[PDB]
């Protein structure tokens, strides 16, 4: 049982990078693989973002941001973040930090409650 | 089968690499193993039953010839290498069981050489491909893989 | 790559609620739905089709296969008001159908 | 033993006999000999993939 | 070589299926089969031929091993698994041979208590598996796949 | 097993073709081998061992059907057919060995009819088959492929 904390500015401006953190507090995030953001955006709906694999730093992002996302981690932390780059008004979403957890024997997800942003 | 059986023994590794299946070939089929599979009787059967000492031995070059293939076969499913006579696996080279570059080896030794160079490292590189499998395999209990 | 239907459905207390769910691909089995109630982060009901997530209520079931989909609640309840989302777990991009609301009166 | 014997409660031991298994049957009691069985099967959620 | 044969017969499931190798290892070689693969003469072997009962009993044991090992595979290969220590199928669960949820059993049970919970109902699955596979290659002999 | 052996023999290739874990099965399963592998001991064993002669000629028929059936493994794993019943190859047809079309072959021949005309093409084709897998792995062996 782990949770999320998301942080981060609710706003930003065109062309700037848009950077959210998430804290993970019951568990490590040096292992435990599939830590992901997932974006919400009124008038499209629910879509991913991509994820992070705890053990080895590898990553997967969905090929709408392929040339402009980064996913990364803060082992020290225990504190994963997501960074995209040249933010626009169409990029204005509530986004999430969540942990996914699919094996051959559990399925299972958690939310944490999100950070909204407003992009100019 | 056996028209150059080790043909490629005094020849570098690279040049070697491409007759395995020579070698292969004659494994499980010596003399005595295409004899008992004659459609008719091989009529010398009976010597073997009427002496049965001459009987067991047979048996026994039979058995074992069946036992060290099977063998050789368990090592490479467990390593991850149904088939295939040349394959490739996750285990680095360590550079200390031999500290020699590819242009030296593979043009320049023959396989007798270099099994005698690490033949004590032998169960230490056995043992790595064991656990290098083990570990793929629990990477594919997982969903979202990689 | 799947879309849900129809937008809304509105139904008396104690009514069985159908939402279903459409591929342009097959996905297999691979199929999770999602609840979302306002102010929340969406909560997982299903997955695999069918099988139910821990915690859940036996109101929730579901079913289908390849590209045809259904979520069905029966014995509605007020607290099932939610938005509830079709989820793709057949393939890479992981897409979400849009949404869809259930509301009792 | 012999059997029971009168109203005074007492029991009466002797050097047995027996078949001489009873002399293996003194070490070999820690001992059995089982078959090992290999394969099995057990509910999971992936299915193979079909390519 | 069984350093932890049976270790992980009291544990549940889920931890036993990571130690697979380690029984399928101790399947092919006993001690009279790494005896008789010495690259000397192992000397013993005169007393088995001078009397031909012991001869004959040690080589039912091996023959009896290579049997035994072949069928499991052999049934491996006829459901699709040529190789693998887990493979996954296209048989699906029918929840009356066992009615369980995944995290009761992963976690709970043993694998011993689980064979005496469903044995009666392995050759039901058995039978499904192979004819599912028999299945799949019928579908795979149509160019236009699925 | 054996509720069908050889029950396809009369049929047409095609129909045939999807029996083919029918005859399988039996290769590795006599009664013998049943036999042999009870939790109880046999009780039958006593007589193998006090005539020899009965016990050696029970271990010839065993070892014997698997000898056969590990040769035919073995061809088909340097074949580039590790598992599979049914697998393609890159050789081509000569059609020399048999000329007719496949609406032809496949819907009125019987496989034993087939056997009996393109029998001693037999050698030709493996020593091509065997030729072909040589030529995947030199080619697998560039890491621009194709
Ligand atoms: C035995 O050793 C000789 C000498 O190294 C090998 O000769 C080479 O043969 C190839 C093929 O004809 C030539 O391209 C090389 O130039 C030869 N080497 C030299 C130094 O002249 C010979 O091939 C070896 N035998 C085997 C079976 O490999
Ligand atoms: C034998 O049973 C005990 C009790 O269930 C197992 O103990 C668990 O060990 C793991 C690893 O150290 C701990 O994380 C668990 O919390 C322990 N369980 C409990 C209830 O305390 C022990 O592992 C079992 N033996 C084997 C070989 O699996
Ligand atoms: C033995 O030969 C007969 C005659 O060719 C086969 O009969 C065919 O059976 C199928 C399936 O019922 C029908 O669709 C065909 O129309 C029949 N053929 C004719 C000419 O009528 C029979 O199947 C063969 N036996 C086996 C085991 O294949
Ligand atoms: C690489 O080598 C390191 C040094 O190991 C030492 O030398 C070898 C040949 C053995 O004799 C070993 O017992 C000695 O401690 C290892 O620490 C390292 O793990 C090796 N890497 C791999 C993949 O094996
Ligand atoms: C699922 O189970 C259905 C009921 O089968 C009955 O119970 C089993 C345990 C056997 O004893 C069987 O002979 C009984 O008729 C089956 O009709 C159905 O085919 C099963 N599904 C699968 C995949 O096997
Ligand atoms: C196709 O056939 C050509 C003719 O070969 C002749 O007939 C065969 C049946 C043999 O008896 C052969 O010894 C004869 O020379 C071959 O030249 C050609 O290589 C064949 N193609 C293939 C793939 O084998
Ligand atoms: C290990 O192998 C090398 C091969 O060069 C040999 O020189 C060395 O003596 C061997 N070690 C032992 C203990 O035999
Ligand atoms: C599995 O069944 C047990 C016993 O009924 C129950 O306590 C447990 O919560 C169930 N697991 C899930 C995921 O529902
Ligand atoms: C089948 O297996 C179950 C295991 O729970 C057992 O109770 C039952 O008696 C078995 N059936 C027969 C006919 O032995
Ligand atoms: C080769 O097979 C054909 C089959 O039609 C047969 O007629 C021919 O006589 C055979 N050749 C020899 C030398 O036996």
């Amino acid at each position: 049982e782990v949770q999320l904390v998301e942080s981060g500015p609710g706003l930003v401006r065109p062309s700037e990078t848009l950077s959210l953190t998430c804290a993970v507090s019951g568990d490590s995030i040096s292992t435990n693989n599939g830590w992901s953001w997932i974006r919400q955006t009124p008038g499209k709906g629910l879509e991913w973002i991509g994820y992070i694999n705890g053990r080895s730093g590898s990553t997967r992002y969905n090929p709408s941001l392929q040339s402009r996302v980064t996913i990364s981690t803060d082992t020290s932390g225990n504190q994963f973040s997501l960074k995209v780059n040249s933010v626009t008004a169409a990029d204005t979403a509530k986004y999430y930090c969540a942990f996914f957890w699919s094996t051959y024997y559990k399925r299972f997800d958690v939310w944490g409650p999100g950070v909204r942003v407003t992009v100019s | 089968v056996f028209l150059g059986f080790l043909g490629a023994a005094g020849s570098t590794m690279g040049a070697a690499s491409m007759t395995l299946t020579v070698q292969a070939r004659n494994l499980l089929s010596g003399i005595v193993q295409q004899q008992s599979n004659l459609l008719r009787a091989p009529e010398c059967q009976q010597h073997l039953l009427k002496l049965t000492v001459w009987g067991i031995k047979q048996l026994q070059a039979r058995v074992l010839a069946v036992e060290r293939y099977l063998r050789d076969q368990q090592l490479l499913g467990i390593w991850g290498c149904s088939g295939k006579l040349i394959c490739c696996t996750n285990v680095p080279w360590n550079s200390s069981w031999s500290n020699r570059n590819l242009s030296e080896i593979w043009d320049n030794m023959t396989w007798l050489q270099w099994d005698k160079e690490i033949s004590n490292y032998t169960q230490i590189i056995y043992g790595l491909l064991e656990e290098s499998q083990n570990q793929q395999e629990k990477n594919e209990q997982d969903l979202l893989a990689l | 790559r799947m879309t849900q239907s129809p937008a809304i459905l509105s139904l008396s207390p104690g009514e069985r609620a159908t939402l279903s769910c459409r591929a342009s691909q097959s996905v297999d089995s691979r199929l999770a739905w999602y609840q979302q109630k306002p102010g929340q982060s969406p909560r997982l009901l299903i997955y695999d089709v069918s099988s139910r997530a821990t915690g859940i209520p036996d109101r929730f079931s579901g079913s289908g296969s390849g590209t045809e989909f259904t979520l069905t609640i029966s014995s509605l309840e007020p607290e099932d008001v939610a938005v509830y989302f079709c989820h793709q777990e057949n393939d890479w991009p992981w897409t979400f159908g849009q949404g869809t609301k259930v509301e009792i009166k | 033993r012999d059997g029971g014997s009168t109203n005074s409660t007492t029991e009466t031991f002797r050097p047995g006999g027996g078949d001489m298994r009873d002399n293996w049957r003194s070490e070999l009691y820690k001992y059995k000999v089982v078959k090992i069985e290999p394969l099995g099967v057990a509910p999971t959620r992936c299915k193979r993939r079909v390519v």
